[PDB]
């Protein structure tokens, strides 16, 4: 009864944008 | 040394409501 | 014919990104440590009236290890001018050696590339990297970096990871303190000709040999001075657990009898050290 | 009571007798070869050792094959006439006996083995594998 | 007592290095002392 | 909120100060819970000119 | 007692200077004393 325990070798970067609240714009 | 510029950030305000 | 004692040198170090990283000391040149991959789930919300249970799924305990890399060099003399000199070459040349080691260790610990040099956290590229939006000007879509980003970046750190400092080149801080609103007022330090708060309280340690996105302080950016999107600006990490720097033996100096051919007295120096990135989840990178 | 020795010193095929394979050694710190023949040899066989570099197109696929230099310790007197590391399986190696060896200094991220010219028809009767040591990350 | 803090730390910073077991006399001096016995 | 042409939804600081001080007073003390990112979405807000 | 005002201020005006930590002996003299020992 064999059990495997596998794992990656080459990692991948993690890019993500950093959007911020937009310009205050009036509701009128 | 050669005269190097000193460019500084301008009037930076917006990112999503570009004027007409 | 009136030689002074003046010894103007005019050479600079960096700051030191060393007292931040977690310090560990090893005697021999091969250490090993454990790691908890994941606790895993154990037990579900089973129903009632069920004389049974579920084995769940066990966790995982990995076992890691890392080496320590050495640092050596050589320098020599001619033994003829060293007896007549109007200075002391050794005490200067020795002084020239840690200055080379202290600056090489710090940079390699930052940007080291794999083999025979500790992998720096820059080239590792497992720190999550956050890139900022570009802005519009006269229709153009130049990339920029506003104060609105800096507050967003420093605040987005997970609170349960702990308190984390920030590292950045002083040209970025000069760029931040010199920002202007629409009217013309300053954003920080309104009306005192200088904005310089106690960095230790804002937990922002400063340095000088980071990638420095504002090239020679000349790329503020409105036209052809854009930040050249894809450049490092600042980092933030709980350093006492995100990166470790190991030390084995400080530098040593030993005369090399043999190879010294009665003309060239040849000294030899070396040192051993190392580093490795721990859990690279505590720590994020800001980018353009 | 044997353990899952697979993790904690895994291994991969480096020369199956017909084609070579690049093996990544970045995740680990120490490694070595385990030569093993399948049939009686005819003459001394020589293999070249190659180290790769991360490709510019993709950082975890190996690029071109550069040859690793040779490092003498003190006792070395042959120097292999080229300054380029190479292994040589000697004649009279019966095919129930393995042979061990490794380079004293790695460089890059990958290592590959290939039969040197002249001994390309005898290398088809040998097998070369790589086993590493503790994982850095 | 035992101030332990002497001003002799000028030399270990660079001019010397800790934990090396440097010899106390130059080899030339030993050979000079040797031949001076004959 | 209205932007150039479309009607993209958003969430302004004025919309938050109006919600918290809109709780029936005769209910006792009442706090609020939010994800850290949401709190990190009110600090970095800009007025018309440049100000936080 | 102590007046703290000696007439030795003739130098610090221009002929000498404060807050620079000058050495106490010329390097020529140091080398002469070194070589007089051999």
């Amino acid at each position: 009864m064999v059990k495997l325990n596998c794992r990656p070798l080459c990692q991948a970067p993690t890019a993500s944008r950093l959007v911020s609240p937009p310009c205050f714009i009036c509701r009128g | 040394a050669a005269p190097s510029r000193l460019v500084q950030p301008g009037c930076f305000i917006c990112r999503g409501v570009a004027v007409s | 014919p009136q030689v002074l004692a003046l010894e103007v040198d005019c050479n600079i170090e960096c700051a030191s990104l060393l007292d931040l990283y977690g310090q560990i000391e090893v005697s021999r040149s091969t250490f090993t440590y454990m790691k908890i991959a994941d606790y895993g789930q154990l037990g579900e919300y089973t129903c009632d009236a069920k004389c049974d249970a579920e084995f769940g799924e066990p966790g995982n305990i990995r076992h890691l290890e890392g080496k320590t890399y050495d640092y050596r060099g050589v320098f020599c003399f001619n033994r003829k001018n060293l007896q007549e000199a109007n200075y002391d070459f050794l005490s200067f040349m020795i002084g020239a050696a840690q200055r080379s080691h202290r600056i090489n260790r710090n940079q390699a610990l930052m940007i080291g590339k794999g083999v025979n040099e500790p992998k720096g956290w820059l080239t590792e590229n497992c720190f999550p990297v956050f890139q900022t939006l570009p802005v519009d000007v006269n229709g153009t879509s130049t990339p920029a970096f506003l104060a609105q980003d800096w507050r967003r970046f420093v605040t987005s750190f997970p609170a349960e990871y702990g308190e984390a400092r920030s590292v950045m080149h002083q040209n970025v801080f000069g760029y931040l303190a010199a920002m202007v609103d629409a009217n013309g007022r300053f954003l920080f330090g309104d009306g005192d000709l200088t904005f310089t708060p106690d960095l230790v309280r804002e937990r922002i340690r400063i340095s000088n040999c980071l990638p420095d996105p504002t090239e020679g302080n000349t790329k503020g950016g409105t036209g052809q001075d854009a930040f050249a999107a894809g450049s490092f600006v600042a980092a933030q990490a709980a350093w006492k657990t995100a990166f470790y720097a190991v030390e084995k033996r400080p530098m040593f100096f030993e005369q090399y009898e043999g190879g010294s051919s009665a003309w060239c007295v040849k000294y030899q120096f070396g040192a051993e050290d190392g580093g490795f990135v721990g859990c690279c989840e505590h720590g994020r990178i800001l980018q353009i | 009571m044997n353990f899952n020795v697979g993790v904690d010193f895994p291994s991969f095929i480096a020369w199956d007798g017909e084609e070579s394979f690049p093996v990544k050694v970045d995740g680990f710190n120490q490694f070595g070869f385990t030569f093993k023949t399948i049939a009686a040899l005819t003459a001394a066989t020589t293999f070249n050792i190659f180290y790769h570099e991360p490709s510019d197109a993709d950082p975890c696929v190996p690029g071109p094959a550069i040859r690793v230099p040779e490092v003498p310790f003190c006792d070395t007197v042959l120097l292999s006439e080229d300054g380029l590391a190479a292994v040589t399986l000697p004649e009279t190696v019966t095919p129930d006996s393995f042979c061990a060896g490794t380079v004293p200094c790695m460089n890059g991220q990958w290592i590959s083995i290939a039969p040197a010219t002249g001994s390309e028809t005898n290398a088809a009767n040998v097998q070369i594998t790589v086993t590493m040591k503790g994982a850095t990350r | 007592p035992a101030p332990s803090a002497n001003p002799a730390k000028i030399f270990i910073r660079r001019f010397f290095s800790a934990g090396v077991a440097k010899n106390v006399v130059s080899y030339s001096n030993v050979m000079a002392a040797q031949r001076a016995m004959e």
